[PDB]
RNA sequence: UUUGAUGUUCUAACGUUGACCCGUAAUCCGGGUUGCGGACAGUGUCUGGUGGGUAGUUUGAUCCGGUGGUUCUGAAUGGAAGGGCCAUCGCUCAACGGAUAAAA
RNA sequence: GCUCGCCGGAAGACCAAGGGUUCCUGUCCAACGUUAAUCGGGGCAGGGUGAGUCGACCCCUAAGGCGAGGCCGAAAGGCGUAGUCGAUGGGAAACAGGUUAAUAUUCCUGUACUUGGUGUUACUGCGAAGGGGGGACGGAGAAGGCUAUGUUGGCCGGGCGACGGUUGUCCCGGUUUAAGCGUGUAGGCUGGUUUUCCAGGCAAAUCCGGAAAAUCAAGGCUGAGGCGUGAUGACGAGGCACUACGGUGCUGAAGCAACAAAUGCCCUGCUUCCAGGAAAAGCCUCUAAGCAUCAGGUAACAUCAAAUCGUACCCCAAACCGACACAGGUGGUCAGGUAGAGAAUACCAAGGCGCUUGAGAGAACUCGGGUGAAGGAACUAGGCAAAAUGGUGCCGUAACUUCGGGAGAAGGCACGCUGAUAUGUAGGUGAGGUCCCUCGCGGAUGGAGCUGAAAUCAGUCGAAGAUACCAGCUGGCUGCAACUGUUUAUUAAAAACACAGCACUGUGCAAACACGAAAGUGGACGUAUACGGUGUGACGCGGCGUAAUGAUGGCCAGGCUGUCUCCACCCGAGACUCAGUGAAAU
RNA sequence: AGGACCGAACCGACUAAUGUCGAAAAAUUAGCGGAUGACUUGUGGCUGGGGGUGAAAGGCCAAUCAAACCGGGAGAUAGCU
């Protein structure tokens, strides 16, 4: 059975990329809340 | 033209066709031609309004000319075409000016006739004329309801409304409905009606025809559950099945009479 | 003379998801013209009815006090309203020590 | 290195997505490989990714997103125009051979091709977010020419060979060559040339469209393939000389005909059907504004540039998703020989592997199978499972029926091989010669040669010739449901859901209905022969019947058999012993 | 031409067996139905939690659905263990 994961770089960073966080003001939120706590990768990216 | 096919198969058993000879075994003419994204039922929300919508051969958009602005320019009907957008056959017309357009085509309408648009033109079926003066008690379609607008009224397969009385400014048309409305003088109406009248013989068969159409299937009230529908009354707690809705008292001016 | 309810007509309020032109290579939008309705429709507050479509719940007590007398008191003074004192009265509120005025 | 076995429409080769050096070499068994391992997709060191022609990048855009102004909303924010993103699509160009331990359509050898800038030469009107053509399209199906590809034959080099014969109609290996260039054929599309005029193409136009005429009847467009150049070039079986003994250098004969032939090309072709089958950009043309001694464009020549990014490796898997080196899943392309209708099936070429525990014995028992005396469902809630037929050709096929179907109903007989018909027939293809030719890829004779079913007779071997794999059990009664189809992913596939049809009701369009405080949307760029809701579910009169249909419920009959009387033997993995690693619930 | 017939790839799991601390947190073998469409699939987007979608089973919404997951009210409350 094909597993729920199927991995795509395009619709990985066209739904969790940086800019698109940043589309929406409460992506931003989320931003400033991952940078407040100090987590190295900010998001998912290459 | 009406024929059964042959009960070969399921399928093919409960199968009518409404066959038209005289349609135009061809590609429509490019220039008029435009597309037709289908939306499946959604909205600019992207949820679902209205049910039972989805799928569908592919279809594209013609551009009929209904307003008929071209006043006083004899044309030629050369050919008639399938419009997959309406259930009535469209018609191909060449002015003399030297340009192509669509209309409706009527019961008496074939290629290679004259038809002509304005005020100064025959009462042949067809024509464009004001309904002052075309003469009451005739029978006409795509009339229109404003000065310019267009035409609204009897534009389905074999559709007409019939000019029943003369009051001054204003005249009274019987619909298909039997309804009475009234509507200024100076809107346009065609001659005629509608052609393709046979609409009615074809019985699509099979599911697949709707389907491909353009319907989806329908499921029943009493088959939902509670949460999903109430179950005589709509999804949405409306009672049908005898309950009028029309609450306007803008155009109710302009109404003489009710469905009987 | 104030006039309102109603009837006919009209435009200057108002609608125009009618037409023409401009910003504009623009089905939006705003502006200028006109026609169509027009004090109708619609909108804001209030109110009569419907409203498991939705939402919160169930399966002589007591609260309220009717009347009386008593200036006991009555929030600046004098009244009045509201309270206290004595009498009586309205519910088999009987699920009768009665958990809500209000629930299958 | 030699044997045995497996895949071979894949268990082979390419990719797309997805991983990120797992790729090659040197080096070691600290930890992993369900055991050892000197080995590895493990540890450390080094090397490896070469693009004008591959793709990304870039021009345009569909679905969709953002959204200057603007509308609406307490704010947040929601919608949307001009515009901007957004390939899953449309635009320009490369092929053959060779090379490393890893790159090649990127490097080397040869032939080229495409887009723009610069300068010269001879001409000329140029000039758009504007107009016109094209780009630009569905389903199904048949034929013709083709090609990739494969068979045979001729030719070339070799062989005559350890168990009988094999200088012969014998055997082995090769018999390949691209893109570009010119001819442009088979085929398909379309009637052309000239003049005059027109409120049409939101301005104009020599461009498109329309109307008139004089002229010929041919022209024009598209178009695979083949033919010569590409190429007396590369490649080429095999032999020769050295080998760090893995391997490297030299050489190199022939490189042809016929047949069959595809899902790939002509073919976005052609014929029919209703379900009527995207948009924009590049591209050819017209002019507007402005300039026409300019500028710009055209045609030829020389030159410059074509940047940047990925280029290893896996990609039906050990490397991707499944926590695993997991019996699972992952889109497209190429995909040959024999028998075979077939990409099915059995054995193979090319190519890739024996799947990361084995060694002994052959207990009960478990798992998957083969055989079997008699009965042939007597076992079981139940023919559950097992057992049996299964293909081609000829004859024949009942009741019912909506006249289509039932039906492959059921049931009867021949299938192998050899010679003749016929030194392989019919059929298909088609050489050379000859005659014509509006002269080349042009039309007739002709059958050389190749391929080539089906059927009759006679003979012949076997217990059995659809002899292997593949491959319907059959009929009757009967309730349900029109049928096809879909559903409770992961215990209910059905009588349930849905369905074409039928009937009621509502909606007159700034329509009803629904999402939205409202804007605005689907309805619908439709409109009463249109759409929403409701109940039933074909057809004849929710009730009665209903042909066909059904992995539907039940019963019966013919065959069949290990279901059973009753199990018995045998074939493979466990179970048992030895060596190495090594959990669990409780 | 057939929402035609038999039948490969492909789709699903209707029957049987093994697998229940299995190779797999529904798997494998032979039968099985469709296999020109009411078919399937790659890619790219939209429909978001009293909400979406649903040929409708109270089914699915990332192994969790008669109301998902994440942080907070919150150390909710528990006449209960």
């Amino acid at each position: 059975m094909k597993r729920t994961f199927q991995p795509s770089v395009l619709k990985r960073n066209r739904s969790h990329g940086f800019r698109a966080r940043m589309a929406t003001k409460n992506g931003r939120q989320v931003l400033a809340r991952r940078r407040a706590k100090g987590r190295a990768r900010l998001t998912v990216s290459k | 033209a009406v024929v059964k096919c042959k009960p070969t198969s399921p399928g093919r058993r409960h199968v009518v066709k409404v066959v038209n000879p005289e349609l135009h075994k061809g590609k429509p003419f490019a220039p008029l031609l435009e597309k037709n994204s289908k939306s499946g039922g959604r909205n600019n929300n992207g949820r679902i309004t209205t049910r039972h919508i989805g799928g569908g051969h592919k279809q594209a958009y013609r551009i009929v000319d209904f307003k008929r602005n071209k006043d006083g320019i004899p044309a030629v009907v050369e050919r008639l075409e399938y419009d997959p957008n309406r259930s009535a056959n469209i018609a191909l017309v060449l002015y003399k000016d030297g340009e192509r357009r669509y209309i409706l085509a009527p019961k008496g309408l074939k290629a290679g006739d004259q038809i002509q648009s304005g005020v100064d033109a025959a009462i042949k079926p067809g024509n464009t004329l004001p309904m002052r003066n075309i003469p009451v008690g005739s029978t006409v379609h795509n009339v229109e309801m404003k000065p310019g607008k267009g035409g609204q009224l009897a534009r389905s397969a074999g559709t007409y409304v019939q000019i029943v009385a003369r009051d001054g400014a204003y005249v009274t048309l019987r619909l298909r409905s039997g309804e009475m409305r009234k509507v200024e003088a100076d809107c346009r109406a065609t001659l005629g009606e509608v052609g393709n009248a046979e609409h009615m013989l074809r019985v699509l068969g099979k599911a697949g025809a709707a389907r491909w159409r353009g319907v989806r299937p329908t499921v029943r009230g009493t088959a939902m559950n509670p949460v999903d529908h109430p179950h005589p009354v709509t999804p949405w707690g409306v009672q049908t099945k005898g309950k009028k809705t029309r609450s306007n008292k803008r155009t109710d001016k302009f109404i003489v009479r009710r469905r009987s």
